[PDB]
């Protein structure tokens, strides 16, 4: 049993009765930098993650208060402490700025702005950790937020206050999902219906930064920056910044949630701040647990998920989508971290890589796909369509593996499967989607061949945004389906389909 | 005593004291925070330390910050006050409508029913659930578990239990929520205030909420389960009456303890788990019991990690129940619903005894045909079905038709289906089970038995497909 | 490790998709059949 | 941090870092000589049966070790380091092992004044004119300024011959290494 | 202050104090603490010592003086237990008052060697069809019972149990068997509800309950074999026979490796200590079959194993494994499909064998195993069935009538004669012409038949030990007249 | 592995060589459904390309969720769709294998640069139909599908 601090260098200190004249109560003296974590002797003072300023302009979080040093881990590359160096507290727990400022810059995990437009002009700042909302705030998901993406607007809905996760292989096409709903609010929030915009936040943790400039350069060429953050903690950042970027992001979203106005975060991806947790972890010395994960690497995900919420109108009226974004191995989504999350979250989007393959893009496995939340958080009209074509790909998916009855089955079964894929960075209004899918179920496409559903979509499409733009403005208008409206679709959908040829 | 903290490594505090030391799982406060930090003790280290486990966040700490020793385990309020009310792990009120004004409060901590004190009687409890009162009937008195994946009908089996029983119940109930999401809590919250079964106003209230969910440091969810099974060991012995009690999870009292585990200076188990799984659950689950002197009607929902029931946690549970219904995802893949596995739930009272002999003939017999049925896929797969002889496709179709059967619609998922949840009693399900083995129905439509309750709508139900035809 | 009883279900393989696929092939027909009789039963029973 | 001044000797270990430290803290002040005076006294202090087997019981509290062993610096008028020092050794719980701290410093002052240690064994004791002609040889071994601090000894597994340690250096004269390597030759 | 016969604990925690002094304290003895505790001194290291709590550490402060009983761990024991409950060391929790035994045992003795052991010869019997005619346990074996859950290991045990008390009721003397029950890691209420069941049967003045339950600290749950295998062999040494049922096996070593790894001893496979091999063989040896100059008496031993998804290739089953003399394999799949007990007869073993069975059921299982071999090896055909010889068809038609005979009901046992009674009838042929799905009918027949009309000849096969010609001609007579009108 | 799991994403574009299809003999092993790339996209590499290749990829995924079947109860078991998709898997295995210059010491052959427009030319014939008549291994290390044509006629006589 040898202290960190029974040192050669302290111990003389205190026998010559000269450790008085230093202050040892918010400060101390780094006993020893290495791989990323200091050691500190002094900070009496410091509180259990607190922050903490070096000598050189680097930050630090103090995560373990031991009795005789404080192990600090730096938000930075440690080239520039050295062991004697003094640390000098901030006073205050680790908070990041937030605000309306924010929006439309690429800030990273601590606030600071690296898009080179000029420093944020926040007012606030939120601590990091703080806890989620109680039993009392909340209430039930009850508003759509619209990804824009047939198969999961369709089959998996997704309601505002609701933490999906989409979980897939590497390469299967999870940050398009991302940035496909990041792209479709522009609808909303380009508009008046100030209850139905939209802000949303992408934590870009552990990924090249040629990726996180690509994304960036995507969301400006489609304008979808004036209502976007993007907190980049990429591969070259210091483990903890890493760690803390999904927090950082967390709280800038709960400041909109806390002002009446909806959030949407999505963190891309969990298990690269699973594994940066897990090397701060284990150059604090802490003992590993599985895989070399902390023994508390669901507490870890647990505390940054349940922070996404609904709260109730007494509280504002606020909300907090969260998006999680993991990434399986060889689609064994019954790894440790994978398992850790997908108990975490309510609802689920599994992306296959073979699915991804044998044609259908988005990848989205229907069947192994749920959203606990349900149609409780649909359009009317969205409803009525997918109540009757959720329930015919469900049979379909049983004697796809091959009489006349069943022959149809399969032939309507192939024309949604058809009518389920989809472009990129190309979302659609949820009164096209409906439309469309409505074309494909009630029966005007089962004579159409499958390879041109793929193209009678797009003309479908084209032709009702160019005709008869008054019926989707009333069937979206109204949410539901009117029979009116019923029957002005059943003849346009006759009418093209004759002419299509 | 007043001590002070010397050492704050993630959940786990150390603190010295000079004065006298307080036992192991005493309670100390910590001076000088916004909102309530208690720290249970949990080790003495040697030279007037204790190592401790806070059962709220740490942040903020300072080394050297007071600590005053409550002289007792977490005390907690208990009486009839507490019903309608929502709990801490320490007891106090999380619902907002001030405070739990008691009598009595009670330690969390407490020995077990000692041999001489436990009851040996078991009566078959219907449910109104097909396959659970056919193939693994639940007992009063008795301890059930619910073992699932993730996603397969835990906790809409949970709410349709509670909404069937605790409703037709005399007595009192708890439901303590152990580290599972949040959205869950208020939902169940809403759900009873708006069923009747909680009541704001008045004193009617008929369940006493406690919860620990996913958002509490792990000191807080390894406890909150002592907590609940404390209002209802109260509700056992002091009201004289019987109880119910749902546990949902009970795989997170045991997750805690792991997250806790290695901070507290142990060498890990076989998969990572603490060396004290075994007896840190069999401490718990011993409390949970009917004994001479009341009731308790325990059902708990299980986590079984990545569907694996050969995990430490599940399989060490598996001898802590008196009834265990398996729900499976293949099952449920195919959609039926509840999921519940045949083959692989139990039962204590399933025997010609205690539940009759023909309610024990027709669950055999299910049994053997499914599993006579399993054989056979095997030959299915390869010659395909027309091959088959004749006295086996009777049993293949049987045995679909018996699958389809033992799916129910519940009045908790008109969400999902849309149909109309349904109570099945005992003897309909035994009929209806009769005659479908003897054949009765070979005449019937499969899909004529998806999702319905009696033997007779199955029946009106093949009628309506044949018209609309 | 032995051998269970209809594990080639469980494996999900492309053996347990085509086993599924075949019984639901022959069971769909049975019950078109079973359904035509039903109706025939009733329209004979009327008189 | 300070610059601590390194003793001439390195030891190691938790009894090191602490005569390490008191030496820096002494030779700064220029304090060597009355510092160890005062460590080989605590040295018969800590000894005493009642504060020996005070200071070995885990269950006084750490402060009244401290208090004891302040009253017990006091009263001797113990230099302030050696003082600091023994407050440093009891708040740091390491007076169990002081014994190995103070023996320590004393080697650390040795290697400072020149008292390169040597060895001699032999079969039997060594005649007054022997044991000198072997001083005055062994000597000349050294360097200026250092002084030879023999120890004789006494084996009687090794024949004869003899067995001399100078600090590092090793001869091994005795007539046993020489029978072994003999017969070891007349094998090989 | 004394530091030799008194020490003060430095510090405790999840169950393991670490005691400072006591000095004098022997390995594996039994020191007391101040708060009525007692535990067991399992570390001895040379600055402090490692005291396993028997009870709850809230009552083990900082500080607190143990005392060391100066004696290794005993139990009582005697014939004063039979009937009992008592938990792992002796003291009785099912509230009929003290135990009042005068002998006492130490628990951690040491196995009989290999002079005083001679070849097991008796048979132990177990009324289970199944495991009386292809899995003979005899008296001194040791033959796990390994399985998965819920698949009826606790029921052979059971049925074991209560079988027994024909002969405790007679008065042949060298056939009664003493049962004790060892219940490690159970539900209190489960080893009730057992209690309950043995008194039903009437089991209950022949049998000892040692109940170590999942509240227990761990060193109770390690203890209990241990206390139970003493009690046993105390039967053993006066000439007595006894039957010890460890229940289950895996537990003892889950609690034995909580003890390990909070004690801070090297992992090992699976975090078990690398004790765990020596912890159960030198458990299991210590059921042996005396030769008669040191009594003659005899100490089986039946423990239970519980494998996960049938991995019988896991650290503790493969321990206890390799050390005992069978096994009873007891499969789930057969279990559901109608054979219960769902004693897979194939992977199910006895290296004893036949040396330990009556002469009679020698006689006729000697070819029912034979029969039932032959009916394994073209067990798969049986669903296409037809297509095929006559040999095959033959094969498993006979088969399957054998399959239906070893099928028996919870709690009751058959007597031997009646077995060989009913497994003559169907290896004979007198079955071969009924439909399978009757088969149980007419055994439940058949045997109150010969229970009622021909007891003189079961008498005469029980007594004799054997079919003689003219009780094999008498009961091809009796099989026949009755099988005639049925 | 940590190691390539990790550096999976620091890379535009991965190539999975793999020991299953050098087994196989083809060079280079590319496995081509675990190939990947930023740049697939319609609007970077027109929409021929992308056509052929995701067609590519949609029949070398079929072929392998047969190959579970075909390993047991032969090819003899499928429908006709089937047994001609794999036919037309089977040739495209095959034409993807190149002989480089580098390797003419390993193979002998002459090392080869196909254009990207006559490797579209060649996968969009071959997934047409347009070579249902000629045998697998007239594609084997083969550069432009002119020269598959000619070593067809070759193994004819
Ligand atoms: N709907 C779609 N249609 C066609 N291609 C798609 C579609 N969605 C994704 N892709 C393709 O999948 C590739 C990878 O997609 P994406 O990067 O979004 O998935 P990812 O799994 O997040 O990638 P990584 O995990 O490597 O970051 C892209 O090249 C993209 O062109
Ligand atoms: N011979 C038998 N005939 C019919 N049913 C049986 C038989 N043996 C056991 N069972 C049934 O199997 C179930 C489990 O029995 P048992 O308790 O013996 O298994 P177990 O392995 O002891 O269970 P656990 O592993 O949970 O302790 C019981 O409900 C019992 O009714
Ligand atoms: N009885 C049921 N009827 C229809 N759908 C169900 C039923 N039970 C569960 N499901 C579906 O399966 C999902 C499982 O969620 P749930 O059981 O609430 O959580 P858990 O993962 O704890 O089981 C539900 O969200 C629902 O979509
Ligand atoms: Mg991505
Ligand atoms: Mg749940
Ligand atoms: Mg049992």
């Amino acid at each position: 049993k040898t202290g960190t601090a029974e040192v050669s260098s302290i111990l003389e200190e205190r026998i010559l009765g000269a450790d008085t004249s230093v202050d040892l109560e918010e400060t101390g003296r780094v006993l020893s930098i290495g791989d990323g974590i200091a050691r500190v002797h002094g900070l009496r003072n410091v509180q259990a993650e607190e922050m903490v300023e070096f000598s050189s302009g680097l930050k630090g979080m103090s995560l373990n208060l031991e009795p005789d040093n404080v192990g600090v881990v730096v938000f930075g590359n440690d080239k520039l402490i050295k062991e004697g160096d003094i640390v000098k507290r901030t006073g205050a727990i680790v908070d990041v700025p937030v605000g309306e400022e924010l929006l439309g810059r690429v800030v990273d995990a601590l606030g600071n702005a690296i898009d080179g437009k000029g420093p944020i002009g926040s007012k606030a700042r939120r601590r990091v950790g703080l806890k989620a909302p109680g039993i009392i705030p909340r209430i039930s998901v009850r508003e759509p937020m619209q990804t824009g993406i047939k198969a999961v607007d369709s089959l998996v809905p997704i309601g505002r206050g609701q933490r999906e996760l989409i979980i897939g292989d590497r390469q299967t096409g999870k940050t398009s999902i991302a940035i496909d709903t990041i792209i479709n609010q522009k609808r909303f929030n380009d508009g008046t219906d100030e209850k139905k915009k939209l802000y949303c936040i992408y934590v870009a943790i552990g990924q090249k930064r040629s990726t996180v400039a690509q994304l960036v350069k995507r969301l400006t060429d489609a304008d979808a920056m004036k209502y976007t953050i993007v907190v980049s903690a990429t591969a070259s950042d210091a483990a903890p910044l890493q760690y803390l970027a999904p927090y950082s992001g967390c709280s800038m979203g709960e400041y909109f949630r806390d002002n009446g106005k909806h959030a949407l975060i999505i963190y891309d991806d969990l298990s690269k701040q699973a594994v940066a947790y897990r090397q701060m972890s284990l150059l604090l010395r802490r003992p590993p647990g599985r895989e070399a994960y902390p023994g508390d690497v669901f507490y870890l995900h647990s505390r940054l998920l349940e922070r996404a919420a609904k709260m109730n109108d007494a509280f504002g009226g606020g909300s907090l989508t969260a998006l999680p974004v993991i990434e399986t191995q060889a689609g064994d989504v019954s790894a440790y971290i994978p398992t850790n999350v997908i108990s975490i979250t309510d609802g689920q989007i599994f992306l296959e890589t073979e699915l991804f393959y044998k044609g259908i893009r988005p990848a989205i496995n229907v069947g192994l796909s749920v959203s606990r939340v349900g149609s409780a958080a649909q359009t009317r009209a969205m409803k009525q369509v997918a109540g009757t074509m959720k329930l015919e790909l469900a049979q379909y998916r049983e004697v796809a593996a091959f009489d006349a009855a069943t022959q149809q089955l399969l032939s309507r079964g192939v024309r949604l499967t058809e009518l389920l894929k989809q472009g990129q960075y190309s979302p659609m209004a949820i009164e096209e989607q409906v439309a469309v899918i409505y074309a494909g179920v009630r029966g005007y496409l089962d004579k159409l061949e499958p390879s041109k559903i793929t193209k009678f979509e797009n003309a479908f499409l084209s032709h009702v945004i160019s005709q008869h733009q008054a019926l989707l403005g009333k069937i979206r208008t109204d949410g539901k389906i009117s029979e009116e409206s019923d029957a002005k679709l059943k003849e346009i959908v006759t009418n093209f389909l004759a002419g299509f040829e | 005593t007043t001590g002070r903290i010397v050492a704050v490594i993630g959940a786990v505090v150390d603190v010295q004291f000079d004065e006298g030391l307080p036992p192991i799982l005493n309670a100390l406060e910590v001076q000088g925070r916004e909102t309530r930090l208690v720290l249970e003790v949990a080790q003495h280290l040697g030279e007037s330390t204790v190592r401790t486990i806070a059962m709220d966040g740490t942040e903020g700490l300072v080394r050297g910050q007071k600590v005053l020793d409550s002289g007792a385990p977490i005390r907690i309020p208990v009486g009839p006050e507490t019903l309608g009310r929502i709990m801490n792990v320490i007891g106090e009120p999380i619902d907002e409508r001030g405070p739990i004004k008691t009598k009595q409060f009670a330690a969390i901590h407490a020995e077990a029913p000692e041999f001489v004190e436990m009851s040996v009687e078991q009566e078959i409890l219907v449910t109104g659930i097909k396959v659970v009162d056919l193939l693994a009937p639940y007992a009063k008195g008795g301890k059930i578990g619910l073992f699932g994946g993730a996603g397969v009908g835990k906790t809409v089996l949970i709410m349709e239990l509670i909404n069937n029983v605790a409703k037709a119940h005399g007595g009192y109930s708890v439901f303590a929520g152990v580290g599972e999401r949040t959205r869950e809590g208020n939902d169940l919250y809403h759900e009873m205030i708006e069923s009747g079964v909680i009541n704001l106003k008045d004193a009617t209230s008929k369940v006493a909420l406690v919860y620990g969910q996913m958002n509490e440091p792990p000191g807080a969810r390894a406890r909150v389960a002592l907590t609940g099974l404390t209002v209802a060991e109260y509700f056992r012995d002091q009201e004289g009456q019987d109880v119910l009690l749902f546990i949902d999870n009970i795989f997170r009292f045991t997750q805690a303890g792991s997250e806790v585990s290695a901070l507290l200076g142990r060498i890990p188990s076989a998969v990572g788990y603490q060396p004290t799984l075994a007896t840190d659950m069999g401490t718990m689950q011993e409390r949970i019991t009917t004994t001479k002197k009341g009731s308790i009607t325990s059902v708990q929902a299980i986590y079984v990690p990545a569907d694996d029931l050969t995990d430490p946690a599940p399989a060490t549970t598996f001898a802590h129940l008196d009834a265990t219904t398996v729900l499976s995802r293949a099952i449920a893949e195919l959609g039926i619903y509840p999921a519940v596995d045949p083959l692989d739930s139990t039962s204590r009272i399933m025997d010609p005894n205690i539940v009759g002999s023909e309610h024990y003939d027709v669950a055999r017999g299910v049994q053997k045909i499914l599993q006579d049925y399993k054989s056979l896929q095997d030959i299915i797969a390869i010659l395909g079905m027309d091959e088959l002889s004749e006295e086996d496709k009777l049993t293949v179709s049987r045995a679909r038709k018996i699958q389809r059967f033992l799916s129910q619609p519940f009045q908790v998922a008109e969400v999902f289906t849309g149909h109309l949840g349904k109570l099945v009693p005992l003897k309909e399900t035994i009929k209806g089970f009769q005659q479908i083995l003897a054949g009765e129905y070979d005449h019937l439509p499969e899909q004529a038995f998806y999702m319905v309750g009696p033997i007779e709508e199955a029946v009106a139900k093949a009628d309506k497909l044949a018209e609309e035809h | 490790v032995r051998s269970s009883a209809g594990a080639v279900r469980d494996a999900g393989g492309a053996f347990g998709k085509r086993e599924q696929a075949e019984e639901e092939r022959y069971f769909r027909a049975r019950a078109k059949e079973q359904l035509a009789a039903l109706k025939k039963h009733h329209e004979n029973e009327i008189s | 941090f300070a610059k601590l001044v390194r003793p001439p000797v390195q030891i190691y270990g938790i009894e090191g870092r602490y005569a390490t430290a008191l030496y820096s803290a002494a030779s700064k002040q220029n304090k060597l000589e009355q510092v160890e005076k005062e460590l080989l006294r605590v040295g018969q202090i800590l000894k005493e049966p009642k504060m020996a087997a005070s200071l070995l019981n885990p269950y006084v509290k750490r402060s009244v070790k401290v208090k004891s062993l302040s009253d017990m610096t006091a009263k001797e008028k113990f230099s302030p380091l050696t003082s600091n020092l023994i407050n440093l050794l009891a708040e740091n719980g390491r007076l169990t092992n002081t014994p190995a701290v103070i023996s320590a410093f004393s080697t650390m002052m040795s290697v400072h004044r020149g008292e390169v240690p040597c060895t001699v064994t032999t079969a039997s004791a060594l005649d007054e004119a022997t044991l000198t002609e072997l001083k005055t040889v062994l000597k000349s071994f050294l360097s200026k300024g250092q002084v030879l601090k023999l120890e004789v000894k006494i084996d009687p597994s090794i024949m004869g011959g003899m067995i001399v340690r100078i600090g590092e250096k090793y001869v091994d004269m005795s007539a046993k290494t020489k029978i072994q390597k003999l017969s070891r030759a007349m094998r090989e």
